[PDB]
């Protein structure tokens, strides 16, 4: 099975929920679409160095050790999974 | 008319490489500055070269990010407070 | 498997500190993945020190100015001192 | 001098801090 | 209808001690222009040279807060007055009303240019700077005396200023004595630390880069007074300084609804209390170990 | 050479030296100085490319820090790997903003 | 606790991952830990569009907040 | 005192840390107070963190440590 | 020393930097910004230069200070 | 004297094999040498990292190709590829 368009996912209460967690007050109603392309744009980012990673162990499971390392890569170190 | 030297200026000075600042200020103020840490301190020429080049790239990275609030806040004129905006934007402050 | 982590040297130094306070077990986490990662840093360091120096060895001395050059002032100062002081309390014993 | 008795000491400044906070609020 | 009708300042008979060249804030006219600041009997007087009528009269009685701000990393000197009543100046209501003078001078001749008339020009501004700021602070000084002791002169410590964002931008907020304040940009901030009930630190969480202040009053129908954007390395400064004024604080995660919140407080106050008043600002009150390790 | 046998104008035994002495691995195998080599090629190929391109757009015949820069900002790909570096003597892009334009 | 949903997350994690390598298998604590850095990343940028924002003397965040914020950032 | 960690008065393992910094591929050699002076830093900065922490899981009336108050 | 940064040249490093009308503070505070920065900068090289028990500061020392703070300098012998 | 080693011959000449009617400052030179420097610094930093992370002792060419991957974009890390193991099966053709 192949997933089709999942962005949709991120509703638009939850980009409010991050929103006021950011401290933001009034949302224009672009901004729920603008965040989800920056999203993708990240995780795509992210994944296509944790998978390189995957691939290189000669794998076939994305291990967390690979993400910490994908984002340790882009100066994003992350502690509480492991490091 | 105000603002038609400053653009001229602005072509002049985006088309030459020459530094910006006198040698010997900027000798003077390294030197200031370096004696806070350890007196009888000597610099290689290059090292003082080298200090400016770093300098004079980061002050014209800083003034774009700057130019580029300023113009987001709808204006022409750089304030203090773009700066500040820019530097804790960046990760600065 | 015997996996290796700081956990039970983490207990001892909360104790000597906090001994009515408990940490849990991703907290814990947490500390292993920060030692991890400030070694990492130092040793990192160190050893680029001791390439650009062209030495082939890691005494104390690149490790204090590896302190120097990534801790802040205060925690440079402080940590500095514990080092010091507890290599040279390692010597004398 | 060593830092854990300074940090002991402000510590105990800021236990006095708590204290007075509490009492604020009561 | 919040505009008490004040009495008539009563003008001195002899030669009454003056401030030249001074800008008022609020303008009581869309034209910015300098006057001069009279000191009398029962208060002080702004008079533009331009129109007699620009008059803005200001008692002793009604001065809540006397502020002086030297110029010294600023470009302008400020004699700040903060009322207990507002007054109408122009078309607009205002409690604080600024007398300032800008420094800002254009220097350079744009015979030789070189370092030597740039440091004579700097140090011609230092000594502006210093004559300006002896002028206004005497000025002040002389205000403070005619009082007979009803208005002490305060000036601000700016060692123990933070930044934040009480408004719109970003600003130096500035202790004083008695007072928080912010004087150079509009609108001003005044907070009297006296007047405060409660202090709540909210978005204090591990990973955020800035927390927000806020300041309950006594009187809960006065609005609540927000400080945004506050650096977390001057998080500890700020509860050691909330303490040092014995101002209670709380630490919260989560920004409250406050304009529910004291809605809520104004309909039954007595209740409020009865129930343990300020305590549920201290997130929850568990009381209890976590023991979450296994 | 061990550059010849790879067709190459890269030094390999020095590349090896390098890694050898450069304290990465207890042991080296003998195809990553060869392929390390040959990428390097390929990018300084690359970048002396477009910076040619450059100082001939200029009509020189010798290339400067100048075309360096311009050749490496130019380039999408170039500019977001060199991203953080600063060159000496390189100047700026040429760049006005629309709203600062005059009218 | 995080604010994005779990298995919406996870589905477009998957999705994400369909095109680098067909038919891949992932962990639970990596998909914990995408999800953590996606949420801390969103923070930051929502407080530096807030920033923006309020610079330019508003308190509604618009998407040309947001482009200036990851221009000033380095982010492409 | 058997121990590297006792000779030097410290809680972080002297021997775990020469190991790591030998088999670790950093530098040719290792000197002998090397991995004392780390482990000495590494204790002192545990604890700077460990004291903040226990002060704010004091503030939120706690005594377990969780990643909040980290 | 730090006078010697004169208007004039902030305003050349704004021209440079496309900017088109500049405010009076912005002299100070870009004095400011550069006197923290190559504070850091200076406290590095000069932590390099100690360590290699030197009294001199070479490019060396300022090459790889920068490569610390992430500044890559190409041309300085890096 | 001091026999200190760069790239500057090396650049020479893979700049007259694509540029054969363009020459090239010293400083130029220097920034060459220098972004030959960085370059191989990061690729050499990255195979380590894989390495320690693989648990293996040698570096190889699947961990040189791996960091090329990693470091360079999309077209730019195809085309080095392409290019490394083009020159890797020449040379191991041949011997």
């Amino acid at each position: 099975k192949v997933l089709r368009d999942n962005i949709q996912g991120i509703t638009k209460p939850a980009i409010r929920r991050l929103a006021r967690r950011g401290g933001v007050k009034r949302i224009s109603g672009l901004i729920y679409e603008e965040t989800r392309g920056v999203l993708k744009v990240f995780l795509e980012n992210v994944i296509r160095d944790a998978v390189t990673y995957t691939e290189h162990a000669k794998r076939k499971t994305v291990t967390a050790m690979d993400v910490v390392y994908a984002l340790k890569r882009q100066g994003r170190t992350l502690y509480g999974f492991g490091g | 008319r105000p603002g038609t030297v400053a653009l001229r200026e602005i072509r002049r000075y985006q088309k030459s490489t020459e530094l910006l600042i006198r040698k010997l200020p900027f000798q003077r103020l390294v030197r200031e500055i370096a004696q806070d840490f350890k007196t009888d301190l000597r610099f290689q020429s290059a090292a003082i070269g080298a200090l400016q080049e770093a300098s004079e790239a980061y002050l014209v990275g800083l003034f774009e990010d700057t130019n580029l609030c300023a113009i987001h806040a709808k204006r022409v004129t750089i304030m203090p407070k773009d700066i500040q905006l820019a530097r804790r934007i960046r990760g600065e402050r | 498997s015997r996996k290796e982590s700081y956990s039970i040297y983490v207990y001892k130094v909360l104790k000597q500190v906090h001994p009515d306070t408990g940490i849990s077990s991703k907290a814990m986490g947490i500390m292993n993945s920060f030692v991890n990662d400030i070694f990492e840093r130092i040793a990192g360091e160190a050893s680029r020190l001791a390439h650009y120096n062209k030495r082939s060895t890691i005494t104390s001395r690149e490790i204090q100015t590896a302190v120097r050059l990534l801790l802040p002032g205060e925690l440079a100062k402080h940590a500095v001192s514990e080092g010091t002081k507890a290599v040279t309390k390692y010597t004398s014993a | 001098k060593l830092r854990n008795e300074t940090t002991n000491t402000e510590e105990e400044k800021e236990r006095l801090r708590k204290e007075i906070q509490k009492q604020l609020h009561e | 209808e919040d505009v008490v009708a004040q009495a008539q300042l009563v003008e001195f008979k002899g030669r009454p001690k003056k401030l030249e060249n001074v800008f008022v804030r609020p303008a009581p006219d869309s034209k910015r222009v300098t006057g001069t600041l009279f000191i009398h009997q029962n208060g002080i007087r702004y008079q533009s040279p331009v129109r007699s009528d620009h008059r803005v009269d200001i008692l002793f009685s009604n001065i809540k807060h006397l502020f002086f701000q030297p110029c010294k990393e600023e470009l302008m000197v400020i004699i700040h007055c903060h009322l207990k009543t507002p007054l109408m100046i122009g078309k607009k209501k205002t409690f604080d009303v600024q007398f300032y003078r800008e420094v800002s001078d254009v220097t350079v001749d744009e015979y030789r240019y070189g370092d030597e008339d740039e440091l004579e020009q700097e140090q011609e501004e230092r000594r502006r700077k210093a004559l300006l700021d002896k002028e206004f602070r005497r000025f002040a000084e002389e205000i403070s005396e005619a009082s007979n002791g009803l208005l002490d002169l305060e000036t601000p410590f700016r060692e123990l200023g933070f930044t934040g964002v009480p408004f719109r931008s970003s600003v130096l907020c500035l202790p004083t004595r008695d007072c928080l304040i912010q004087l150079i940009d509009t609108p001003f901030l005044v907070v009297t630390l006296e007047e405060i009930e409660v202090a709540h630190l909210e978005r204090v969480q591990f990973g955020l880069k800035n927390f927000d202040l806020v300041f309950v009053f006594k009187d809960f129908s006065k609005p609540v007074v927000h400080i945004n954007t506050i650096p977390i390395e001057m998080l500890e400064f700020v509860k050691q300084w909330l303490t040092d004024v014995d101002i209670p604080y709380s630490e919260g995660a989560v920004n409250l609804n406050w304009g529910t919140i004291m809605k809520t407080i104004q309909a039954d106050p007595y209740e409020f209390f009865e129930n343990g008043g300020w305590s549920f600002l201290g997130g929850g009150e568990s009381d209890d170990e976590e023991s979450e390790e296994e | 050479t061990r550059s010849s046998r790879a067709g190459l104008q890269f030094p390999v035994g020095r590349v090896h030296r390098l890694l050898r002495k450069g304290n990465y691995s207890e042991r080296v195998g003998a195809g990553a100085p060869v392929y390390l080599a040959a990428v390097l090629e390929y990018l300084t190929a690359e970048i002396l490319e477009l910076a040619g391109n450059a100082a001939r757009d200029n009509k020189k015949t010798r290339i400067i820090p100048r075309h360096l820069q311009l050749a490496i900002r130019n380039d999408e790909e170039l500019n977001k790997l060199l991203g953080r570096v600063t060159i000496a003597q390189g100047g700026v892009l040429p760049n006005i903003q629309a709203v600062l334009l005059p009218k």
